[PDB]
C-alpha cells in the first residue's frame, strides 16, 4: 500500500482475499486524485454551489446564560440532505467516475446516509442500490421513500439480525462479485483501509472552516470541539484539523442508550473489547465468545456496533477523550436548543449537545469556548421525540 | 499437516482425487450434525472441512448464511464445537479435518491459545475467511508453532505475486476457488511448490469433480451442496442421512476417474 | 403616511379604525430602522450566521439536457427553517423589539411561516401565539408538533372555513386589542400598509444574491426569473432588484389546482375579481356576491384566497407575467427534480419549476437563461406525493 | 338621513336617550327574523342597526361571528337582505335604519350604485366596518349623492386629528366605542360640531343606557345583547320573543332617564 493502513495497531484490511484488488485500485486512485487540483477543483464546485458550503458557525445566545461558557454550533444541519454526510458521498461519487465505475452500491442504518448515496447517485449518474436490515426499512420509511423517489435501489436485508450490520455484511458480498462496475461507498470513518483516511479527508473541510470561522469571531482556538460518535465521520472530520493544535481537546460522545450498567448502549470505544470485524481490527459490541452484538441507541444514527480506528488510536495516545451520554439526557439537549436557540437538532448530534451542557452546568463559573458539530437537523425525529414525549 | 501429506500419498499410489465436503458444526443439531459427519466419511468423504458457527459471515452465502442460523438455534457454540471435534476425531484417527473460521473467533481468546486448542484437539488445519495474505503473519506463525496447517485462498483474479506468497505460506492444500486459465493457475501453483490444490468453486455433480482432477487439481471441495440436502431434507432425517450418503458415494466414484 | 400605501390602485389600509394608530406605529419604526445601519448591521448578522445566507446558485446539470436553456435554481430550501419565509420573520422579529414589544401574533396555512416565526421568537425572546385554521392543524401535525417545540403557543381557528382565511381574521381581531403589547408577524406581501412594502424590503436579499450570482457565473442577467406566487412574498423578494433591468423578464406561478375551467383552483391574480379585504384592495376568490372564498391547491402553501398589491399591479403595466400550473404538472416537476438533480422541491416551489420545464419543452431549440427561486425544501410533502403516487 | 335629524329632535324635547338594537338580518331565519324586528320595535326600539351577512366579519366577534353563521346557514344572502329591507320600511315608515357593512358587499357591484339601491330601499345609514377615516372618500361621497348617512366609529384610542375628521365626515349619528375620558370625548364632539354620539361599547343592562345618557351620549346601541337572546332561546322562538320584548322594554325604559 501507498498508505499505511494502521493508527497504531487498529485498522488494517481484515478482508476475504478476492477484494484486495478491489481496496487496491481504490487507494491508488485517491493518492492520485488527492494530487489533482482538476478534482480538488470539481469537488470544492459541488461543496460549493450544490451542498451549500461553507456551513455558519452560530454563537449561541440563550443556552450558556448565567454561565461562563462561549457555545458556537457548526451547523451541518445546514448541508443539502440535512447533514454531514453528504459532505464524503460527493468525493466518493466523483471517485467512483475518476475510475470509470457507473455504479454504486451503500450501506445505510438511519437513511442519512442511504439517502446521502441516491442524491450524489442522482445527479452524477451513476445507479444505485442501497442494503438497509429489513427492521430499519420498517421503521425508516419517510428516508426509505426519499431513496426511491431519487430513483436508488432499496434492498432489505432479513438475515441476522436485519440491522446495519447485516446491511454492512451483504454490501461487502456484493461488492466482492461487482467490484469492476461498482464502487461501494461506504458510510462512516470504519472498516478496510483504505476507508477511515478516504472518508476523514473527504469529511475534514468541517474542521479547516471551524477552525477560520472561530479565529475570526473569537480570534482565538477553541477550548474544546464535541461531536457525536457512532462509526466516526463527523467526528473525525470536525477533529482533523485540530490535532496538532495540542492546547485544543477533542471530544467523541458515543450513545449511553439505557446507561452503560444496563447492558443497552452502543459505546465500544470505552465499553467494547478489539475484535476483528468488518475489515478492520478495532474496538466492538460482541459476546464473550466474540458473535458480534448491536448498538442499542434512541438515535437511530449511532447503530454502528464498533468505531473507526483513528478513534480507537487517538484515545490510546490521550489525544482525545471519549464520553456516553445517555438517551435521557439526549432527548433533554434536543428540547432545549429548540426552546433557547430555535434548531431541532438530530438526536444524533443531541448526544454532543448534551454533553457540552454538562460541562457547562457542573463548572458555571469556568470560562471556556467550546464547539459543537451539529451533524444534522432533527425533523426526522420529530415523531419519535414526541411520542417518547 | 501431517493428516494431509499422507492422504495425498495414498490417493496418488491409487491415482485418485480426493472429495471434500463442507458443513457446519452442530446443524441442524449437535447429534443429528455428528450423525451427518458419520455418514459423510462412511460414504466416502477423504477430508472435511468444517465451520464453526459465527455470527456475520461476510464472506459466506445464503445457504451457508441459514447454516449458522439453524446451529445458533440449536444454541451450538464456538466451545461445543470443539467438543464435538474431539469426538470425532476419536472415532476417526486418520481423516484430515480442516476448519473453516473468521477472524474474531480466532482472536477473541488470544491468537496462539486459538491454534493450541486447535492442536489439543486434533484438528489438522485452519482457514480464515477474512484475513488476506497480506495480514497472516500472526496467524501463520502461530499455525505452524502448533503443527497447523494454514490454509489460504487463491481467487480468480490472482496475480502472480499472489501465486508467489500462496505457494509459500500455505501448507496442508491450496484452496482453488472460482468467483461468479485454472490449467495454468494449478501449473503455476505447482510450478511455485504450493500445496496440492484442492478446486472449491462449484462442485456440485460427479461431472465437475472428473474435470477438477483433469484440469490438475488433486480433488474437490463441495462447498454448500451438502447443506442443500440438509436442507430439502430437514424434514426427514433419515431421508436426509439416505440422500447425503448417495451424494458422497456419487462424487467419490467420480474422483477415481 | 410616510410612504404610499397603493400600488397604482391596489394597495390601501381597509382596517376598522382601531387599529390606524398600530399601522402608523409599525410604518414610522421601519422608516426609522430602514436608516438604522445598528440595525441594517444586526440583521444581516443573523441572517448569515444563524439562517445561512448567502444561499447557493445551483446550475441544473441533467434536466435541461438536449435543450439550449440554462436553468440556475436560487436554493432558499438551504435556509435554516427549510424555506424563504425565515428571512423577513427575523426582521419582522427586530422590528418589533426596536418598538419594545414582547409578544408576537402569527397566522400559517401550511404551517411554514408558523415554524418561522416560533423559531424567531424563541430565538429572540418574544411570547408567540399562532392562528391556524382548524383544518389545517388538522392535517399539519408536523409543523405543528414542531412550533410547539419550540414554545409558540398554536391556537386552531374553528369559525368560517377553518382554513388561513380565518385565521387571518383571527390574527387581525387579536392585534386589536393588543397591538400596545404585540407585533403581528404576517406571513406574506399582502394586508394593510405597510406590510407589503416590509415584507418585500426583507425578502429582497433573494434577488439582490441572485443578480450578483448569476453576473459571477454567466457574466449577464438571466433572461427571465420564475417563482411561485401564493401571496407573494418570495415572488417579491426574487423580482425586487431586477424590476429595473427591463430585458429581464419576471414571471410569477399560481396555482392552477384541478384547471381553472373546474373552478378549483387558487389564481385570483389572473382568475378573480378585485375586492377589499385582509386590509388591501386586490384581486381575490370570492363569489358573484361578493363572500370570500378559498384557494384550492395540492401545494399547502399556495392557500393565500389573494394576493399582495405589488403583484396586481406589476401585471396591470405588463412588467410582469403571471401563469398558472396545475396539480398534475407541479407533481411531475418534484418528480423530475428528486430523479434528476437530487434535490426534493416543496410541491408550492414545484409550480415554479413546473414552468420552467415548459417553457424549455416547447421550445427546445431556443437559447435562454432561467432562474427559479426554489422556496421550501420538500421533505414536509413526501408523505403527499407518497399516497399521490 | 332626515329619520335621524327629526328622531333625535323628538327625543330631546322628551329629556330621553335613543335606545338601538343590533340584529343580524335573517338570523336565524327570514321569517323568523322579520318576526324579531317587528318586535323590537313594538318593544320600543328608538332605531335599528343591522347586519348583512358578510363571509370574513374580520372586526366581529363570535357571537356576532355565529349570527352570519346561522343567517348563512339559512341561505340568506345580500339580495334577500335588501328585500327583507323594503318590507320592514313599508311597515315602520319613521324608523330610521342604519346598516353595518363589510368594505366588500359594497364594493362588489360599485359603490354608487350600492348607496342607490340603500337609498332606494330607504335605508338611513351605512356605517362600514372596514373602512378608516382616511379611505373613506369614494364612500362618504357616493352616500352623500344618495342621502344616506355615512356613519363613523369613534375608537377609545382616539385621537384630536380624528375627533376633527370624524366630526366633520360623518352625519346621522357618531359611532362611540370602547375597547376591552369620554365625558371628554362627548365634549370635544359636541365642540366640534360632531353628530350625536351614541354609546355603542357593551350596553346590555339598563344601568348602563342612564349612565350613557347621563355622560352626555344622545342614546347607546345594544351591540350582541340582543344577538345573545335569540342565540339563548334558538330552542323556544316564542320564549325567543317574550324575552326579547322584556330586554327592550327594560332598556327603553332606562333612556327615558
Ligand atoms: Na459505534
Ligand atoms: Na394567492
Amino acid at each position: 500500500t501507498l498508505l499505511n493502513p494502521y493508527f497504531g495497531e487498529f485498522g488494517g484490511m481484515y478482508v476475504p482475499q478476492i477484494l484486495m484488488p478491489a481496496l487496491n485500485q481504490l487507494e491508488e486512485a485517491f493518492v492520485r486524485a488527492q494530487k489533482d487540483p482538476e478534482f480538488q477543483a470539481q469537488f470544492a464546485d459541488l461543496l460549493k454551489n450544490y451542498a451549500g458550503r461553507p456551513t455558519a458557525l452560530t454563537k449561541c445566545q440563550n443556552i450558556t446564560a448565567g454561565t461562563r461558557t462561549t457555545l458556537y454550533l457548526k451547523r451541518e444541519d445546514l448541508l443539502h440532505g440535512g447533514a454531514h454526510t453528504t459532505n464524503q458521498v460527493l468525493g466518493q461519487a466523483l471517485l467512483a467516475k475518476r475510475m470509470g465505475k457507473s455504479e454504486i452500491i451503500a450501506e445505510t442504518g438511519a437513511g442519512q446516509h442511504g439517502v446521502a448515496s441516491a442524491l450524489a447517485s442522482a445527479l452524477l449518474g451513476l445507479k444505485c442500490r442501497i442494503y438497509m436490515g429489513a427492521k430499519d426499512v420498517e421503521r425508516q420509511s419517510p428516508n426509505v421513500f426519499r431513496m426511491r423517489l431519487m430513483g436508488a435501489e432499496v434492498i432489505p436485508v432479513h438475515s441476522g439480525s436485519a440491522t446495519l450490520k447485516d446491511a454492512c455484511n451483504e454490501a461487502l458480498r456484493d461488492w466482492s462479485g461487482s467490484y469492476e462496475t461498482a464502487h461501494y461507498m461506504l458510510g462512516t470513518a470504519a472498516g478496510p483501509h483504505p476507508y477511515p483516511t478516504i472518508v476523514r479527508e473527504f469529511q475534514r473541510m468541517i474542521g479547516e472552516e471551524t477552525k477560520a470561522q472561530i479565529l475570526d469571531k473569537e480570534g482565538r482556538l477553541p477550548d474544546a470541539v464535541i461531536a457525536c460518535v457512532g462509526g466516526g465521520s463527523n467526528a473525525i472530520g470536525m477533529f482533523a484539523d485540530f490535532i496538532n493544535d495540542t492546547s485544543v481537546g477533542l471530544i467523541g460522545v458515543e450513545p449511553g442508550g439505557h446507561g452503560i450498567e444496563t447492558g443497552e448502549h452502543g459505546a465500544p470505544l470505552k465499553h467494547g473489547r478489539v475484535g476483528i470485524y468488518f475489515g478492520m481490527k478495532a474496538p466492538m459490541m460482541q459476546t464473550a465468545d466474540g458473535q458480534i452484538e448491536e448498538s442499542y441507541s434512541i438515535s437511530a444514527g449511532l447503530d454502528f456496533p464498533s468505531v473507526g480506528p483513528q478513534h480507537a488510536y487517538l484515545n490510546s495516545i490521550g489525544r482525545a477523550d471519549y464520553v456516553s451520554i445517555t438517551d435521557d439526557e439526549a432527548l433533554e439537549a434536543f428540547k432545549t436548543l429548540c426552546r433557547h436557540e430555535g434548531i431541532i437538532p438530530a438526536l444524533e448530534s443531541s448526544h454532543a449537545l448534551a454533553h457540552a451542557l454538562k460541562m457547562m452546568r457542573e463548572q458555571p463559573e469556568k470560562e471556556q469556548l467550546l464547539v459543537v458539530n451539529l451533524s444534522g437537523r432533527g425533523d426526522k425525529d420529530i415523531f419519535t421525540v414526541h411520542d417518547i414525549l | 499437516m501431517e493428516r494431509y501429506e499422507n492422504l495425498f500419498a495414498q490417493l496418488n499410489d491409487r491415482r485418485e482425487g480426493a472429495f471434500v465436503p463442507f458443513v457446519t458444526l452442530g446443524d441442524p443439531g449437535i447429534e443429528q450434525s455428528l450423525k451427518i459427519i458419520d455418514t459423510l466419511i462412511d460414504a466416502g468423504a477423504d477430508a472435511l472441512e468444517l465451520g464453526v458457527p459465527f455470527s456475520d459471515p461476510l464472506a459466506d452465502g445464503p445457504t451457508i448464511q441459514n447454516a449458522n442460523l439453524r446451529a445458533f438455534a440449536a444454541g451450538v457454540t464456538p466451545a461445543q464445537c470443539f467438543e464435538m471435534l474431539a469426538l470425532i476425531r476419536e472415532k476417526h484417527p486418520t481423516i484430515p479435518i480442516g476448519l473453516l473460521m473468521y477472524a474474531n473467533l480466532v482472536f477473541n481468546n488470544g491468537i496462539d491459545a486459538f491454534y493450541a486448542r486447535c492442536e489439543q484437539v486434533g484438528v489438522d488445519s485452519v482457514l480464515v475467511a477474512d484475513v488476506p495474505v497480506e495480514e497472516s503473519a500472526p496467524f501463520r506463525q502461530a499455525a505452524l508453532r502448533h503443527n497447523i496447517a494454514p490454509i489460504f485462498i487463491c481467487p480468480p483474479n490472482a496475480d502472480d505475486d499472489l501465486l508467489r506468497q500462496v505457494a509459500s505460506y500455505g501448507r496442508g492444500y491450496t484452496y482453488l476457488l472460482s468467483r461468479s486459465p485454472l490449467h495454468h493457475l494449478i501449473e503455476k501453483l505447482k510450478e511455485y511448490h504450493a500445496a496440492p490444490a484442492l478446486q472449491g468453486f462449484g462442485i456440485s455433480s460427479p461431472e465437475q469433480v472428473s474435470a477438477a482432477v483433469r484440469a490438475g487439481a488433486a480433488g474437490a471441495i463441495s462447498g454448500s451442496a451438502i447443506v442443500k440436502i440438509i436442507e430439502k431434507n430437514l424434514a426427514s432425517p433419515k431421508q436426509m442421512l439416505a440422500e447425503l450418503r448417495s451424494f458422497v458415494s456419487a462424487m467419490k466414484a467420480a474422483s477415481r476417474a
